[PDB]
RNA sequence: GUACGUGAAAUUGCUGAAAGGGAAGCAUUGGAAAUCAGUCUUACCUGGGUGAGAUCAGUAGUCUCUCGAGACUAUGCA
RNA sequence: UUGAGAAGCUCAGACGAGUAGGCAGGCGUGGAGGUUUGUGACGAAGCCUUGGGCGUGAGCCUGGGUCGAACAGCCUCUAGUGCAGAUCUUGGUGGAAGUAGCUCUA
RNA sequence: AAACUUUCAGCAACGGAUCUCUUGGCUCUCGCAUCGAUGAAGAACGCAGCGAAAUGCGAUACGUAAUGUGAAUU
């Protein structure tokens, strides 16, 4: 059973794994460690144990050898308490008389499905900027329809015209301070 | 359309182009050298002055086989000619800056040639692709602060 | 279409819409519009609640006063005023009439209670930040209130009465008991309490000790609808996230026997209690509404966007208009077309 | 899963169809689809489009629009309807091409020939 | 253990910057006569097996964290109990929206990824 | 489109290029000589075909402020968020420009730009986790009147969220084409004095209130000496935000015979309204008073500012 | 959050033990001395007391303006 | 924009910067200039107060599995 | 002590030129079966880039720009499967050179 | 310095690679048996739409009659 299910799994094709430079992983559900190892494999151990989060709870999974063959009733699972300390009794009161192998692997991670869990709560109180996509098509729009705007906005025509069109509406005092005699004498005599 | 030089903004340029025309593209390389920078009726003076044989466009890079004259002196360079084929073409292009710049409203009396391209049009002899930006002189203003 | 429409500068203008009209629209007919009232800023209306015929208003100053829509144009029939000493640190937050009653509710929870024939008053201490309170339709003497981290519950001045009770022996001090205080529904999955912020109340039972088994619907600030049933429990039957923004507003639509919702994102919706999702949406709306009123098969909604927009039950965008200034509230008067 | 070797399944094949078909085919290649009441009441769920009809854009930036179809442009799978045209230059309004699949039929051309064929895809008139 | 390279720089093609149509993508030298596989002196040098690089941190990038290519969030969950060991690169042809979805996840799970910035844009 | 040779059909294109221009040539030379025996025809041509331009075919809406002056808009102003800064009270501007949480100095070589463009205008370093709305309520409580929070990412400003103090209403933009004074050719020094300020072309209603918002910036009496202009020009729904140094000179050109010459100071840069909120920026719980909608900026000629 | 989630390389046992400065003969509790960097250079300084590795030393503040300082040796 | 999807290299023009005296490119090491990369204190532990809720009730029911295991529903918060 | 991909983990010592030739392990390309409850108009493939990283290397990953409809990792199968040369084939483009030509010139 | 030369970068040309496409080719298999002095295959000349360097047709000249489909051709 086992080991011709891992000569088969494990060395020839696993629809779960992931090769890596380093290491393989196992994109496997019930996979402890999430790599690909003999140990590791959930399909090549009869007798499995995993702790998983199920919507904020923690669960230990656990399988035996007599259910293989009942894909439906193959995994059970009992609720790991919120205290830590006590969380850590029901893994080694679940797992009595497995492999310290295992009971090793489930308490790691719970520790670090319990850190994930501590991280998760203190992002959501905590105010964080939204990311806000980019989208290709609306830059080259709005890219090409500002160069337009541009051009046809004609901005140094605009300043200048409304600057003069102040100047003779006199919105100064009685003589302007941002002029000279030249171009004042010459809008005196234009205006009046 | 889209030109080699930043500049032609609208507000303070005026552009005008001939694409596949039918002239030497290094004799019109030459002449776009020179008249480059010069204000706008400058550069019209010395345009009719190369036609009339009275100034020479000195030919620059391109210069192998160019005769040597005097009036390549002014330019700081010995070789010249007197092209009129590329003269006519940049004239003309030229004209049609000076009517796109006084649609535009610009100022007449400031403009300088800012930019002017000479490109390789494909081959048909090498026609020449030309692309010219005049713009307003561009003056500071006194802080006066 | 006949539209009473309020704004935040106090001026009433009195609408005629009529269907296929679109002010964006060059080839529209423009609509008529009749204004009155106050062009200052401290005078702002904030409330429109309808009499049958009649339509009443709250204003900012707490000049509250009423209006009879059935000649033309409206003239002041009533008009009434609020002690500066109960305005100086407290809005009014709704305000709502009801077998000859007219509800005055502020937000420090004091209640203003007032008969409109005799034209006597009563008092009425609450709980503490009230943000949406709401009158039994059907059974007399039944509140329900509530706010910023305060749950809602239901006061109740009748205890049974059995067929009904007087109209001048209610709302007493001494005969107001809590029949129901809401319970808040446990942590999130992420071992956090979810907040209680209650934005607006409505009783659903129509779409759905004697007359018990109080149905009725919340909106929160925190985006969550709410479905009540006193007979359950205290906490809610059902809670469903319908949007990530504050919920504005809450109310049936009686053409259809359904439930709507708006939010602050400018977004008008339809929740199916049956089927338990939102059906559909009242496209076309800009800016947060400020008022929505269902008269029959006619929804109106205004906005910040600075217009009327009326849809049908089915979100058909029956009319628009724009009314140039920043409005508060609207009410349906007539919802049959003009020449009607 | 077709199993009949006399249809093919080939691209190339049912492209070269689709894309060199006479008028007589291209008739029945436009079909469009009837409105609810109409489905309900001429027994038919879909018909080729006709000059005349009265149809509803479904899809489309002229979801919505409707009017009789002017013409049946059967050279580019087109329908012409009426009203429903785009700005040019120089003013003209140029008539905008629909898909017969993406616009539904909400009031027949009926004539003779078509509550024969009504009554031959077992439609009651 | 820190990261030691034993060279930074690349091995080029001999004569890939006379000749354009040459590429730098390495070849080993095959004529007898050319001083570069004789191995002269002041010549290119030659990928040997002596330049490679320390096995416990090989792969590994300068902050100590190893590369692990993510196209969803599956991917992202698959590194709870190596966050120490790997650090999370999103694929190049992962949408804006996958990409924010990934990013959210991988900072709950205390996963770096490389390119956490790429495609989106912030607002507070 | 009918031949499927691209020789043949590059063929015929020419063919029917080079008679469309004969006879566009033909009709052209001919109405220039009846046009010049009779002037009159010119000016009828002339007059009728006017080139038509997006700003003369943009679509209609009724939000357009007449220039005739409106009692209710004005009713509605008198009292409004901005009243303090259009009133007899005159309540002088202060500005707090803060940035986003952690960033770089290229964020920094712009802040300094705007904080030369506003005098009176203070830069406060983001520390911490302090957020917009416990800044602005702060900063309430410190005489600011509004705060400007720009937002970079990798190195680069993008957006810039302003708030109208203490509950006033909040801007929402996103910047482009940020250029400082070194990057554009010619510019200038920009002395203390108090800029001038031009605002142009908002028509719609939703632009009053981004005009007065942008207004409010500013010191209510500019030093005329200075001779500083800030120009906050929107075309087309882009605001470009210009500022220049000018001096009056005489153009031959110009119907009047004068004409300013400009020397630009920098910066310079665009922005787009995203979203206008009533009250502090919320991201989140905000009340949206104008959310652009990208799918019906489509239209190159509808415009909402 | 306490067992231990990884492998938890810890560290050998290292057989290092801390043992007191051997300062030179010549840096004796009051001798004069040269300070060689820091703020203070070139100041001459008396040398208080001997700290674990550095010098508690000060020039009279009087003197040099020299505080109680630690100096390296 | 019909010289029409994408638009590589060779090649050409203009602009900007830098280097110039003949084996040259190139290799090694650094300087200068320009530019770029990622690494952040924030959490952990502990104490009290205030409320909260369940995986806690000297607690009542339902559902699905194999007494008790998961999921919920009321009620209380010691 | 968890360090059983027993094809794994671990400890130790020695050694390292290389033509012909011999033997292993890998990289990449087109197509096929399976698989990733795979990637993609919120932008696939390609291309550009003095952006960053990984491998002794063949190569691979990635940011930005451009772009516009498809594409990839892993196990296996398959082959018209990898170029600097062949006075290689086809196409494109240079210096010669605005030279030979038909003083300065057009 | 300037010029020229050289290198690098940006933009513009030139060129048409790469990618994606495909009413085409190629290969295999399956069914079938049908040219002509009652003028064939092929060639030429006309016709009318055209873009023919294409197609259809034959002075009844894109064909006419008949059977249809049923409202277009473009």
């Amino acid at each position: 059973q086992d080991e011709v299910i891992w000569q088969v799994v494990g060395h020839e094709f696993c629809s779960y794994r992931i090769k890596g430079e380093a290491q393989n992983f196992c994109r496997n559900e019930y996979n402890v460690t999430g790599l690909c190892n003999r140990q590791s494999c959930p399909l090549a151990n009869s007798r499995y144990a995993t702790v998983r989060e199920d919507n904020g709870k923690l669960y230990l999974y656990m399988k035996t050898i007599e259910r293989a063959h009942f894909p439906s009733k193959l995994w059970q699972r009992i609720k790991l308490s919120k205290n830590y300390a006590k969380a850590l009794e029901q893994i080694d009161q679940q797992l009595l008389y497995w492999p310290g192998r295992q009971i090793h692997r489930c308490k790691q991670r719970l520790t670090r499905l319990t850190q994930y869990l501590l991280k998760a709560r203190r992002l959501a109180l905590k105010h964080q900027p939204a990311l806000i996509p980019i989208k290709p098509k609306q830059a080259h729009r709005e890219a090409s329809r500002e160069r337009k705007a541009l051009i046809a906005a004609k901005l140094e025509k605009n300043i200048e015209k409304e600057l003069v069109k102040r100047l003779k509406s006199g919105v100064y005092g009685d003589q302007p301070l941002n002029v000279n005699e030249e171009i004042w004498n010459k809008v005196l005599a234009a205006r009046e | 359309v889209r030109y080699s030089a930043s500049p032609a903004l609208e507000t303070k340029c005026a552009k005008a182009r001939g694409a596949y025309l039918r002239t030497h593209f290094k004799n019109s390389r030459e002449v776009a050298f020179t008249i480059n920078g010069m204000s706008l009726k400058k550069a019209f003076i010395f345009l009719d002055n190369v036609k009339e044989h009275k100034q020479a466009v000195p030919f620059r890079r391109f210069n192998g086989g160019v005769g040597r004259t005097a009036q390549g002196k002014e330019f700081g360079v010995t070789q010249a000619r007197w092209p009129v084929k590329s003269v006519k073409f940049f004239y003309d292009l030229l004209k049609n800056a000076e009517a796109n710049a006084e649609a535009k409203g610009l100022d007449m009396d400031k403009l300088i040639i800012k930019h002017v391209q000479v490109n390789a049009a494909p081959k048909q002899s090498s026609p020449s692709h030309i692309e010219i930006i005049v713009a307003e002189e561009e003056e500071a203003v006194p802080k006066a602060n | 279409m006949k539209l009473l429409l309020g704004d935040e500068i106090g001026q009433l203008k009195f609408i005629e819409i009529k269907k296929g009209t679109d002010t964006s629209n060059p080839e529209s007919e423009a609509p008529v519009i009749q204004k009155f009232g106050e062009l200052d800023r401290e005078k702002g209306v904030l409330f429109m609640l309808k009499h049958e015929m009649n339509v009443f208003v709250a204003r900012k100053n707490g000049t509250i006063e009423c209006w009879n829509v059935n000649q033309e144009p409206p003239i002041l029939s009533s008009l009434w005023q609020l002690d500066s000493s109960l305005l100086e640190t407290a809005s009014i937050v709704s305000m709502k009439y009801s077998n000859g009653w007219l509800m005055l509710a502020l937000s420090d929870g004091n209640l203003l209670f007032r008969h409109i024939e005799s034209s006597k008053l009563r008092k009425l201490q609450l709980h503490g930040p009230l943000s949406a309170v709401e009158l039994h339709p059907r059974i007399p003497g039944i509140i329900a209130a509530g706010g910023k981290e305060n749950d809602v519950c239901l006061y109740s001045c009748n205890p049974t009465c059995k067929s009904n009770i007087d109209e001048l022996e209610l709302w007493r001090t001494e005969n107001v008991v809590k029949v129901f205080q809401g319970k808040n529904v446990k942590n999130d999955s992420l071992n956090l309490r979810v907040r209680v912020w209650i934005t607006g109340i409505v009783f659903t039972e129509d779409i759905i000790d004697e007359s018990l088994c109080f149905h009725f619907a919340t909106i929160t600030h925190y985006g969550q609808l709410r479905f009540y049933d006193t007979k359950h429990g205290r906490r809610p039957v059902s809670t469903f996230d319908v949007s990530t923004s504050p919920l504005s507003h809450v109310g049936l639509l009686p053409s259809i026997k359904l439930l709507y919702f708006a939010d602050k994102r400018a977004q008008i919706s339809i929740f199916d209690h049956s089927k338990k999702k939102v059906i559909g949406r009242f496209q076309g709306v800009k800016g947060a509404p400020s008022s929505i009123h269902c008269l029959g098969n006619v929804v109106a909604i205004t906005g910040l966007d600075r217009n009327v927009r009326i849809f049908d039950a089915d979100r058909k965008p029956l009319a628009n208009a724009y009314i140039k200034a920043l409005p508060t509230s609207i009410i349906v008067i007539n919802e049959r077309d003009a020449e009607i | 899963m077709k199993f009949s070797r006399d249809v093919t399944s080939s691209r190339r094949k049912q492209r070269k169809a689709h894309f060199g078909a006479p008028s007589s085919v291209r008739r029945v290649l436009m079909s469009a689809p009837l409105s609810k009441e109409l489905r309900e009441q001429y027994k038919i769920r879909s018909l080729p489009v006709r000059r005349d009809d009265q149809i509803t854009v479904i899809r489309g930036s002229n979801k919505g629009r409707e009017g009789k179809i002017t013409s049946v442009y059967r050279k580019k799978f087109l329908l012409l309807i009426e009203r429903v045209t785009r700005e040019k230059a120089n003013g003209a309004s140029a008539p905008v091409g629909i898909d017969a699949s993406k616009v539904v039929i909400t009031k027949l051309h009926l004539d003779k020939d078509r509550k024969d064929l009504i009554v031959r895809k077992g439609g009651k008139v | 253990v820190n990261i030691i390279k034993k060279r930074t720089k690349p091995f080029k093609r001999h004569q890939s910057d006379r000749f354009k149509r040459v590429g730098e993508s390495w070849r080993k030298p095959r004529g007898i006569d050319s001083c570069v596989r004789r191995r002269f002196r002041g010549t290119i040098s030659m990928p040997k097996i002596g330049y490679g690089n320390n096995k416990k941190t090989r792969y590994c990038m300068p902050n100590g964290l190893k590369a692990f290519l993510v196209r969803n969030v599956s991917d992202v969950e698959l590194l709870l109990m190596h966050n120490k060991t790997y650090a999370a690169e999103i694929a190049g042809n992962v949408s804006a929206r996958k990409r924010v979805e990934i990013v959210e996840k991988a900072r709950a799970l205390g996963v770096k990824v490389t390119n956490a910035g790429a495609k989106v844009r912030s607002q507070e | 489109g009918k031949i499927k040779n691209k020789i043949v059909r590059q063929q015929q294109y020419m063919k029917a290029l080079h008679q469309k221009n004969k006879d566009k040539l033909e009709r052209r030379k001919e109405r220039a000589k009846e046009e010049e025996k009779d002037p009159e025809k010119k000016r009828l041509r002339l007059s009728e075909n006017i080139p038509a331009t997006i700003e003369s075919k943009r679509v209609y809406d009724e939000t357009i402020i007449e220039d005739k002056p409106d009692e209710e808009l004005q009713a509605e102003l008198k009292d409004d968020e901005f009243s303090a800064y259009f009133s007899e009270e005159r309540k002088v501007p202060k500005l707090l420009v803060t940035t986003s949480k952690r960033a770089s100095r290229k964020c920094y070589d712009f802040a300094s730009e705007l904080l030369d463009c506003f005098p009176n205008a203070e830069f406060r370093k983001r520390t911490g986790d302090i957020e917009v709305h416990e800044i602005a309520e702060a900063a309430a409580k410190r005489g600011y009147t509004d705060l400007l929070v720009l937002n970079e990412d990798r190195k680069k400003t993008n957006a810039l969220t302003l708030v109208h103090l203490p509950n006033g209403p909040s801007f929402y933009f996103t910047l482009s084409n940020l250029q400082t004074a070194k990057e554009i050719s010619n510019h200038g020094r920009s002395t203390g004095h108090i800029p001038e300020l031009i605002i142009n072309n908002f028509s719609t209603r939703l632009g009053m209130t981004v005009a007065r918002a942008f207004q409010s910036l500013f010191i209510q009496t500019p030093q005329i000496q200075g001779r500083q202009v800030v120009t906050i020009h929107c075309q087309r729904d882009f605001l470009f935000f210009r500022r220049h140094r000018y001096a009056f000179r005489e153009k031959s050109n110009m119907p009047d015979g004068i004409g300013t010459g400009l020397q630009e100071l920098g910066p310079r840069f665009t922005m787009r309204l995203r979203m206008v909120q009533k009250g502090v920026w919320d991201r989140k719980e905000g009340e949206v008073f104008f959310e652009s909608n990208a799918g019906e900026e489509s239209d190159r000629r509808k415009f909402w500012l | 959050k306490y067992y231990p989630a990884y492998r938890e390389n810890v560290p050998k046992k290292a057989r290092k033990a801390v043992r007191p400065t051997k300062l030179r003969a010549s840096l004796a509790p009051g001798t004069v001395c040269i300070l060689l960097a820091g703020r203070f250079r070139g100041k001459r300084v008396v040398v208080l007391s001997q700290l674990e590795d550095t010098l508690v030393v000060t020039g009279p503040y009087k003197v040099n303006g020299v505080p109680i300082r630690r100096v390296n040796h």
